[PDB]
């Protein structure tokens, strides 16, 4: 017995992933046992973690949180430093429009299990950690009552298997700080202190949790490592466009007919993600404009764009909020102002100053008491968030808004009078 | 006196701060544990979880206030979390506010007269699809109507 959770619409075109997921309830060991489950993790133990790290690297998985890194690559960089190491597997959600992680712990949580243990195996950790947020109390008790279950079935404790390899997987939890996505502050977070970043380098695959080689990898990143070892890299490599192959979750949202998540190749083009799979506008009203997340803006003449990793391609964590005609681009750009503004975590200067003074000068512009000089601070101040900044966040406050303004000026013209 | 545990929450801690390797990674379940039992972190409460914890108080603290989802201002059995990031505010967080407003008489940072419900501005709750999402303590829903709404909240005694 968990607490309520809204039944997020889920659809796939591959039934890896989503194949149970795509179901909106839990699925326990027995059902998870019946599809074959932990039989990729059974495997894993009879190849060497070095043979695991190939398969995973030829496979080309790329992280699914935001960085696209090589997944195998990263494990190869944890490995070169000494042992002891851990795991983190990043159950942080925070940006907005993004809910494709709460799906797979929700619903199919020992996928998610299965892939932290095979991926733990093959960095040589036997410590292990869930770093889920505090607003997903559901995804928290799901986790901790299906790793009991793991645990019974001989999958996880000491000498997995007879394979002779250790692990615990520990169940943290997130208090409503974004910045504890960010992969060193999280581990901030697990030590037990403020979710402050750390100077890079040193990376956390050189030095992280207790100063030892860290891996923290996204929910959905170690979801696709038990098709890699079950299906062969090979034949997972044949999965969508070979250069970015694999199963894809993408977060629809906004005004489509068929809000949710929806399992796609990355050769899909955003204009097919919308129309094709998420049934189009509400109203059939024409596209504005699409948000990749807290990230980008990507206009009407802009949907015929893959949604892979590619440089002239969509990218991000493949989140897509749709608005229509009929939005408002400024009070939508307001309220990504007025995220950064919440989550900067104010360690750094331009960074807390830029993100809280964009959002205060924007709510100004947006509510019509702007002065003049709040208008040419508000362009500056959007232009000098980057600087100093230790992480992603300071980097990216002020990217979409920009965008806006150079895509949509007349809209933003309204607004100067 | 020393204010101290009650039992059946020290139990609770003692097994949250033993479920770690080492204690002090304990410290977030713990203060999420004493706002679901006490309905805010009393102030008074972190002198002993920090001995609890072998950390120093002004770290414990220091941690409190970091953290957006603990409030040691005030208390209420009840947290409705509304969620006003990009997605839920255009689809309807306002709709829902004014529902509560209707139902309840609070704004959003305000507690109810019997101290039952305070309504709590967050960021995305990551619903988006199921906008605008709410949560009431653990339990998260979508927003349909006020009279949809009304039904909810009566199940929260
Ligand atoms: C400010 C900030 C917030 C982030 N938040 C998240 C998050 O909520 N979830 C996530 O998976 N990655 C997040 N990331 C990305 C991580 O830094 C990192 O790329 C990821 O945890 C590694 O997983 P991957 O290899 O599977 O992509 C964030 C990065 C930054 C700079
Ligand atoms: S860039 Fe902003 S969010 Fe990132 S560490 Fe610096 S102050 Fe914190
Ligand atoms: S925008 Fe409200 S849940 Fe994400
Ligand atoms: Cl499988
Ligand atoms: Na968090």
């Amino acid at each position: 017995s968990y607490p309520a959770i809204p039944r997020i619409y889920a659809e796939t075109t591959l039934n890896m992933l989503l194949k149970r997921a795509k179901k909106p309830r839990v699925h326990s060991i027995d059902e998870y046992l019946k599809d074959g489950g932990y039989q990729a993790l059974e495997k894993a133990l009879n190849m060497s973690p070095e043979e695991i790290i190939d398969w995973v690297d030829k496979s080309t998985l790329r992280g699914r949180g935001g960085a696209g890194f090589p997944t195998g690559k990263k494990w190869k960089f944890a490995v070169q430093n000494p042992g002891p190491r851990y795991f983190i597997c990043n159950a942080d959600e925070m940006e907005p429009g993004t809910f494709k992680d709460r799906i797979i712990i929700e619903r199919d949580p020992h996928l998610l299990i299965e892939g932290i243990i095979i991926s733990s195996y093959a960095i040589g950790a036997n410590e292990a950690y869930i770093y889920i947020r505090g607003e997903y109390p559901a995804g928290y008790y799901i986790l901790r009552d299906a790793i009991e279950e793991a645990k019974k079935k001989g999958f996880l404790g000491k000498n997995i298997l007879g394979s002779g390899f250790d692990l615990e997987i520990y169940v943290a939890r997130g208090a409503g700080a974004y910045i504890c996505g960010e992969e060193t502050a999280l581990i901030e977070s697990l030590e037990g202190k403020r979710g402050h970043p750390r100077l890079k380098p040193p990376y956390p695959v050189q030095k992280g949790l207790w100063g030892k080689p860290t891996v923290v990898n996204n929910v959905e990143t170690i979801a696709n490592v038990p098709f890699i070892i079950s299906m062969g890299w090979e034949e997972y490599r044949y999965i969508g466009p070979s250069d970015y192959a694999g199963p894809k979750l993408f977060p629809v949202s906004g005004k489509v007919k068929k809000p949710g998540v929806y399992e796609l190749p990355m050769n899909t083009t955003l204009r097919e993600v919308i129309f094709k799979y998420a049934g189009g506008t509400l109203g059939n009203k024409k596209v504005k404009a699409v948000f990749s997340g807290a990230l980008d803006c990507f206009s009407s003449e802009e949907l015929d764009i893959p949604m892979d990793y590619s440089p002239l391609g969509f990218g991000g964590t493949g989140t897509v909020i749709v608005l229509t005609e009929e939005d408002d681009i400024v009070e939508a750009a307001l309220k990504i102002a007025e995220f950064y503004e919440h989550e900067t975590c104010g360690q750094c200067t331009p960074c807390r100053v830029g993100c809280y003074e964009q959002a205060n000068l924007l709510e100004k512009i947006y509510k019509g008491e702007a002065t003049e000089q709040d208008w040419e601070g508000f362009d500056f101040v959007n232009r000098n968030i980057q600087p100093t900044s230790i992480c992603g966040l300071g980097a990216v406050a002020g990217r979409l808004i920009r965008q806006t303004l150079e895509k949509f000026p007349e809209e933003w013209e309204k607004y100067r009078k | 006196t020393e204010f101290e545990f009650p039992e059946e929450l020290k139990t609770k801690l003692q097994e949250h701060i033993n479920y770690f390797p080492k204690k002090r990674q304990a410290i977030l379940l713990c203060l999420h544990e004493i706002q679901n039992y006490y309905g805010y972190i009393p102030p008074e409460s972190l002198k002993p979880l920090a001995d609890m914890l072998e950390l120093p108080l002004n770290h414990v603290e220091g941690v409190v206030a970091f953290y957006d989802m603990f409030d040691r201002e005030d208390k209420a059995k009840y947290r409705i979390r509304v969620c006003v990031s990009i997605v839920c505010h255009l689809m309807g967080t306002n709709k829902l506010l004014k529902a509560l407003e209707n139902i309840l008489g609070i704004k959003p940072g305000e507690v109810t007269p019997d101290g039952k419900f305070k309504i709590v501005p967050v960021q995305c709750l990551g619903a988006c699809s199921e906008a605008p999402v709410f949560m009431v303590n653990d339990d998260e829903y979508k927003f349909e109507s006020e009279v949809q709404l009304n039904e909810i909240l009566s199940r929260y005694t």
